DNA sequence: CAGGATGTATATATCTGACACGTGCCTGGAGACTAGGGAGTAATCCCCTTGGCGGTTAAAACGCGGGGGACAGCGCGTACGTGCGTTTAAGCGGTGCTAGAGCTGTCTACGACCAATTGAGCGGCCTCGGCACCGGGATTCTCCA
DNA sequence: TGGAGAATCCCGGTGCCGAGGCCGCTCAATTGGTCGTAGACAGCTCTAGCACCGCTTAAACGCACGTACGCGCTGTCCCCCGCGTTTTAACCGCCAAGGGGATTACTCCCTAGTCTCCAGGCACGTGTCAGATATATACATCCTG
């Protein structure tokens, strides 16, 4: 079966910071389950706070609000920074 | 046929990402924005731990990231130590700390 | 299986304690070590071997042992 | 013949530990250990390797961390020699 | 609006098991918010636990594991105990 | 019209779980024995707890159980001081314990 | 609103460690408790001034001080 | 004048707060502190009367734990009197 | 022991505001019932987990001097408890004020969803290259002197 | 300092198996309609949060003082570290069985979905009562004495 995982895309992010480093196997994998675990966090904050005010549905305020309440400090900032960033150049074209 | 990573400037799945927001049952309806905004913190956050990685793989003076450096890099930063204190990496070491008292 | 608790010979304390930084080690540690590395494993096995038997499983994988170590709030990574 | 002083091959092997990423505890013993208390639980039980080898990994992290906390409470009652009464006290403080 | 409570059920089970031993209103909250609490925990492991096996459906199965990963020992053999008890008398009559 | 919680021989409410069951949307469907099992286990955790709470009402000579009492129950019982361990409960005031090295 | 931390004073830490069983108290430990306070009360403040800010309100509700407490493993009852 | 020997009013008071459930700080005092904080996050904030007791009760219990751990710190290291390295090494092995 | 205060309990009225109890009604439960989907079950196979075994080495065991750290005892001075007026700011009840949570229509954007469609991603092979290791040299620490 | 004595580092070959690439191929992401839906958006309304003020008192508070605890010191001894020598058990390579867990059909049954009753549970109206609460009243209690 295909076991889908962020591998490329991880290695696609390394490649544009660092373009002469590589990765070995085994940091690829803590680097996906990282990235799984991230998801899975921001996902159930997510829910929950749907969930608390009643709402059917996940729009990017809770997306946003899950990230400041997950992410600590100067890295929720920057992380909601770049999460306005991308919405607005997604609904801008 | 754009894709929508392409569309929002990310290098992450937005599409994927949608396909496993709704795959997961976290709510009924998924906003539109949801997996661009998602997709864009997973990539912000990958982009720093390989950042930190790379760099003490630098003062390591060795040209690949293995987990000791990604260890190193989680223990150097504050903030990913807060979001990351409960955690064990595999084959990750310990932060060479050594105690005043205990010296010569 | 008996005994093998003191499988866990003193060396291996002393080696886990040189890694945690430890310069002088009395010798009841050992004994104590032992008894709280038998309360770790009890936890996390018996939660292991709950997700083991809810699956219908008699193998218990390495994902259930991640599960258990993540219900304690101790994720490790490297096992997913 | 040449004898170190007491302590320097401690702080020796301290720094060489603290380097390494290697498993201290052996893993056949280990292994052994973690069938015996399974059998309590469940009996007639297979393990994955991968599953000993997380759970070996998780408890070597594990007393390392304890053993930092209990070097942290034998520095503050004025001493260089961790004792029960340290280990004691830093599971009651962890809430353990 | 209507707010649902178990206050009605958590007296039921006091004068069964304490006939003469009244209640405060304050320990009548406290009670409901453990039990909701309590009911809480156990929903999300069942949920947790449905989605590792890939199962929509909470059947028994689902409470008891949960009832075994969240409760403490002998309090959740005798939980267990009840609850399959329960479930027999249910299913049976 | 039998109702299913006298129909499993419970005190609690059999039909409300499992309608709280459904709003959650924990999962797309939920078990008929489901609720029955989860309203026995809350019936018998709030049986202990309400009976060690009267329990340490009478030992304070007291007819009415206030919070001070199920905190004291809480404390005193080694399985729900391990559930409750992380807990606050509001009045519930400390477990009193003094030192013995704090003695004249 | 400013110099609100000093109205923590002496006889309120003071007390405060009799509850905890503490027989004597050194002239530092008020500040140190000080300190700890506002640590705490920043940490479970911005918690709940986040859950307003999602709910667009402008008033801190108890539920959303219950939730940032809940968030940080200190469930609290008695204010559900 | 008659005067007990110190330590003596200390036990009693010891004994007397931990058989009582009031509050040990003043209302006002630590309302306008959680006001002073809240306004670094958002400013023009109005808080209901439940929240700033339930930060209260919240600070408070919290308090009361440091301060027990501090006293089983300040006893390891065979002293009575709490000091700042006991909460110092009491917040460090909770991870805070 | 022992007397003299000293809070600390130890009774005792007493009243009051905090709760068990009516009340009505409507919003949950119970019943009926059906179609589709999930789950149990039955087979089935191959791969992974166990068990054995033998050689053989490096780690664990096993004494064992020796030094260095625990640790009990010991002066000592200071900082913390403890009385003691004093003042001040929290409490508290009442009152005005206002702003914003909550609730209620309403409709328009906005998301589910599915049937083609197609593009990217995942598994199964090639391949070569950073890196581990391993002797020897260089360096560096560290005890002794 | 300085020399031995061992420890750490470091470089050069040398081997090498694991990343990086690549290639069929399949699935999943993109598109394209299409229509419930839901959530924002005004509008409103009442209520709770705020603002304030008088006043009083009891808690904070500054200070003087007495005391007992931290704390460094001072031997002192014992028991943990370092260090050889056995010895043994972990390890490692491998192979044969075996069994068990995914997996694939496959049938059937059970739960949602809905609708029609129907019923019990839930915020104000009663009424009342155990519990706080001063208030004397013993009861330990503890520092002197």
């Amino acid at each position: 079966k295909n076991v889908e995982t962020y591998k490329i895309y991880i290695f696609k992010v390394l490649k544009q910071v660092h373009p002469d480093i590589g990765i070995s196997s085994k940091a690829m994998g803590i680097m996906n389950s990282f990235i799984n675990d991230i998801f899975e966090k921001l996902a159930q904050e997510s829910s929950k706070l749907a969930r608390y005010n009643k709402k059917p549905t996940i729009t990017s305020r809770e997306i946003q609000t899950a990230v400041r309440l997950v992410l600590p400090g100067e890295l929720a900032k920057h992380a909601v920074s770049e999460g306005t960033k991308a919405v607005t150049k997604f609904t801008s074209s | 046929a754009t894709s929508r990573s392409s569309k929002a400037g990310l290098q992450f799945p937005v599409g994927r990402i949608a396909r496993f927001l709704k795959a997961g049952k976290y709510a009924e309806r998924v906003g539109a924005g949801a997996p661009v905004y998602l997709a864009a913190v997973l990539e912000y956050l990958a982009a720093e731990v390989l950042e930190l990685a790379g760099n003490a793989a630098r003062d390591n003076k060795k040209t690949r990231i293995v987990p000791r450096h990604i260890q190193l890099a989680v223990r150097n930063d504050e903030e990913l130590s807060k979001l990351l204190g409960d955690v064990t990496i595999a084959n990750g070491g310990v932060m060479p700390n050594i105690h005043n008292l205990l010296l010569p | 299986l008996r005994d093998n608790i003191q499988g866990i010979t003193k060396p291996a304390i002393r080696r886990l304690a040189r890694r945690g930084g430890v310069k002088r080690i009395s010798g009841l540690i050992y004994e104590e070590t032992r008894g709280v590395l038998k309360i770790f494993l009890e936890n996390v096995i018996r939660d292991a071997v709950t997700y083991t038997e809810h699956a219908r499983r008699k193998t218990v994988t390495a994902m259930d042992v991640v599960y258990a170590l993540k219900r304690q709030g101790r994720t490790l990574y490297g096992f997913g | 013949p040449h004898r170190f002083r007491p302590g320097t091959v401690a702080l020796r092997e301290i720094r060489k530990y603290q380097k390494s990423t290697e498993l201290l505890i052996r893993k056949l013993p280990f292994q052994r250990l973690v069938r015996e208390i399974a059998q309590d639980f469940k009996t007639d039980l297979r393990f994955q390797s991968s599953a000993v080898a997380a759970l070996q990994e998780a408890a070597e992290a594990y007393l390392v961390g304890l053993f930092e906390d209990t070097n942290l409470c034998a520095i503050h009652a004025k001493r260089v020699t961790i004792m029960p009464k340290d280990i004691q006290l830093a599971r009651r403080i962890r809430g353990e």
